[PDB]
RNA sequence: GUGAAGAGGGAAACAACCCAGACCGCCAGCUAAGGUCCCAAAGUCAUGGUUAAGUGGGAAACGAUGUGGGAAGGCCCAGAC
RNA sequence: CGAUGUCGGCUCAUCACAUCCUGGGGCUGAAGUAGGUCCCAAGGGUAUGGCUGUUCGCCAUUUAAAGUGGUACGCGAGCUG
RNA sequence: UGCUGAAAGCAUCUAAGCACGAAACUUGCCCCGAGAUGAGUUCUCCCUGACCCUUUAAGGGUCCUGAAGGAACGUUGAAGA
């Protein structure tokens, strides 16, 4: 008989809310990805996560090691007439301020459907207007 | 999978799995083998007092 | 190091004002002449000035030397100001003013037609000479160089704006 | 003006001062001596 | 800043004292009925439902009938909701006449193109056929070489090949105003307009101007 | 010497290089070459030096108040830069 | 070698610039109009006839331009042959 | 291309504080676009029966009853294989 077994129905989640304002992205990404997968709790299999539900409200007020703001391109291949189009970090954080935090934790999380199940526990905003107060999210400063 | 459950508790105590296992191997009849290592989730006050017993044999 | 450790010395007929941030100087030229710093402090003892970093910051006497460089010319700016240097030479090239708007003749279909920033206005005593009415070494340097960009000297003619900080030259002809 | 990583001083009028990250050379009347980098 | 809808009655030539005949299109613009004014800025935006014509009551279902009922007894088809930004309009339901263009010089018109069906590459993309003189057989109305020889392994998306033409939305970007008379429902414009009965002819002032 | 007639571990894939030799199993443990930031198992080890470059992870010439490391001198408080 | 269609042209362009034109920046041993030259932006664009089957070649005429380099010395379940 | 100017008694187009600097770029014009499973914003229409079962917060029956809406049927097409 098996010592312990991981079961995804048995895993329970509650709501949390974090600060992104003035935070260094190199620390925010590692702690947020570990939180989202439960890799700050007891662990077992990599095929079942032990995370929780997480809100980000001010997702573009972060600070970075990116010192030359006209570098990076964010290319995405769709196959339309062989084309690709570039955007800088300074223009990307203006078009999609809610996306930078997600592509930052994408480097700490597995690919495909197992990754997408964790990306449903993370929710993002940049207008800093709270909406889920009926769920009572737990406030975290670090 | 037992390594993951032990390393998670070692990290939540400020010690590494490599040091935790090596300290419990430097003491006699203390390693107790991973097949009984449910003490990594049973109680953390006792796990902290096991990490300090391993530190008293490691160094 | 040495320039941040210079006392500056305030001249006569001048008034100093400060409120923990932004130092203001007043005299017989200009209006509301003052300069800002956000991590450097500037203070006045009774005749001598001191520059240094705020508590929880350190400049290595570098930015204090940059703040000194401006305030040490502001004390001249309010007492005697700066000399005449900007001129233009060549056939059909003339300088004039209407109201406070310049009428600068340089063979263009637009005579620059501009009035400059605030605390700074133009005057022309003669069609060859431009006078700058101001008290800030920075804005008088910038507007004199904003004008220098218009009709830059042609290599074999050497005609246009002269400005005393460099020599205007003509290229030697072959000559045919 | 030649694109190069090294400079030559060939006239005594040149001041040879470091300007925005590199050594440079220029002469008051002769464009032949203007050099962007050393 | 918004637009109007009105029906085409024909095309002609006005004749002018510059000798040129100036081809002109005639549109009858009955006042656009206004079914709702949304000045209250719900969800952070303002709008107006300008409305023109009505659909036969045997082909108007209750989900649509209750969407016109609060401004009249007639209902259906073109409601035409336009958004309002940097401009104040009267807060209460009031119809808008073609006098909206009596201080406008230039306009544009958008509608629906004629049905051209099946088309093929040549009639869709106005493409060069292959010559049938000095041989060539079994295909002449094809573009030739849809990819760059062997190393692509694939064709790129959205290229100038195949597809069907017409029966879709189309804009004519610049027309001149000639005469406006709102007592006669008259709009007279210099130019021609796309499509027949499928075309709604949404006319707007120039936003470049 | 490696294979051909030798499986396995490292070198991204990878008989030629590195390691080591394949009877079976374990409600059992250690090691070789090589690994240990997130993926994918284990040091985000401890300490003596170096670095702003992506050298790390193609390649000469050359200069400098970018910086780290030495020795011998000149100019100098019978006064120097 | 138990299967690897050949030359130019047409037809389709494609992808680049060690840039042909256009945009912008400097020079000439550049008076202006000319002739000669260094190089940022790859964003917009980059010839037809004569003789010949012709790459090459000479030869008539344009364009803001007709230049450098790759693609089975670029296209055959493409055309010409 | 330059202004003011520090690291650096002197000097510097750069470090801090700044003004200029292109056809393009970003905004802008227009068509398409929620498979954006991230499934968004807003309006409009409509349904008022009763009992029962399960290792019964989810499924499954009996008897009554059938809105908003859809399709079928059909005369024609500036819509169409």
């Amino acid at each position: 008989m098996k010592t312990f077994t991981a079961k995804p129905e048995t895993v329970k989640r509650d709501w949390y809310v974090v600060d992104a304002t003035g935070k260094t992205l190199g620390r925010l990404a590692t702690e947020l990805a570990r939180r989202l997968r439960g890799k700050h709790k007891a662990e077992y299999t990599p095929h079942v996560d032990t995370g929780d539900y997480i809100i980000v409200l001010n997702a573009d007020k972060v600070a970075v090691t990116g010192n030359k703001r006209t570098d990076k391109v964010y290319y995405h291949h769709t196959g339309h007439i062989g084309g690709i189009k570039q955007a800088t970090f300074e223009e990307m954080i203006a078009r999609r301020p809610e996306r930078v935090i997600e592509i930052a934790v994408k480097g700490m999380l597995p690919k495909g459907p197992l990754g997408r199940a964790m990306f449903r526990k993370l929710k993002v905003y940049a207008g800093n207007e709270h909406n889920h107060a009926a769920q009572q999210p737990q406030v975290l400063d670090i | 999978l037992w390594i993951a459950r032990i390393n998670a508790a070692a990290r939540q105590n400020g010690i590494s799995y490599s040091k935790f296992i090596n300290g419990l191997k430097k003491a006699s009849v203390e390693i107790d083998r991973k097949i009984l290592a449910d003490i990594a989730v049973f109680d953390k006050v006792a796990f902290t007092a096991l990490v300090e017993k391993a530190k008293a044999a490691l160094a | 190091s040495r320039v941040a450790k210079a006392p500056v010395v305030v001249p006569a007929g001048v008034d100093v004002k400060i409120n923990g941030q932004v130092i203001t100087i007043k005299g017989k030229n200009g209006e509301l002449t003052r300069t800002l710093n956000d991590a450097v402090e500037v203070k006045h003892a009774d005749n001598t000035l001191t520059f240094g970093p705020r508590d929880g910051y350190a400049d290595g006497w570098a930015q204090a030397g940059t703040a000194r460089a401006l305030l040490n010319s502001m004390v001249i700016g309010v007492t005697e100001g700066f000399t005449k240097k900007l001129q233009l030479v060549g056939v059909g090239y003339r300088a004039a003013v209407k109201g406070n708007v310049i009428n600068l003749s340089l063979g263009f279909s637009h005579p620059v037609d501009h009035q400059l920033p605030a605390g700074i206005t133009a005057e022309c005593p003669t069609q060859t000479e431009i006078v700058l009415k101001g008290a800030d070494k920075q804005v008088i340097g910038q507007v004199a160089a904003d004008l220098r960009a218009y009709r830059r000297p042609e290599p074999y003619k050497g005609k246009g704006v002269r400005y005393a900080d460099e020599v205007v030259r003509t290229k030697e002809a072959k000559k045919k | 003006m030649k694109v190069r990583a090294s400079v030559k001083k060939l006239c005594r009028n040149c001041k040879i001062v470091k300007r925005d990250g590199v050594i440079r050379v220029i002469c008051s009347a002769e464009p032949k001596h203007k050099q962007r980098q050393g | 800043m918004i637009g109007l809808v009105g029906k085409k009655v024909g095309m002609t030539r006005i004749f002018t004292e510059d000798g040129v005949s100036i081809p002109v299109t005639v549109i009858e613009v009955e006042a656009n009925r206004v079914t709702q004014v949304k000045d209250l800025a719900n969800d952070g935006y303002r709008a107006i439902q300008v409305t023109t014509g009505a659909k036969k009551a045997n082909r108007v279902t209750k989900p649509e009938a209750g969407h016109f009922a609060k401004a009249g007894v007639e209902a259906g088809r073109g409601l035409w909701e336009f958004r309002l930004a940097e401009g104040e309009e009267f807060t209460v339901g009031q119809s808008i006449s073609v006098e909206l263009f009596a201080d406008v010089k230039k306009v544009d018109v958008t509608g629906t193109s004629k049905g051209k069906g099946f088309a093929g590459t040549v009639k869709r993309w106005n493409f060069r056929t292959q010559d049938a003189t000095h041989g060539n057989s079994l295909s002449h109305r094809v573009p030739g070489s849809i990819g760059q020889n062997q190393t692509p392994g694939k064709v790129f998306k959205g290229k100038k090949m195949a597809g069907q033409m017409g029966n879709e939305r189309v804009t004519v970007q610049s027309l001149d105003v000639v005469r406006v008379d709102a007592e006669r429902n008259l709009l007279l414009v210099k130019g021609a307009v796309p499509g027949a009965t499928g075309s709604d002819l949404i006319v707007k002032p120039a936003v470049k101007a």
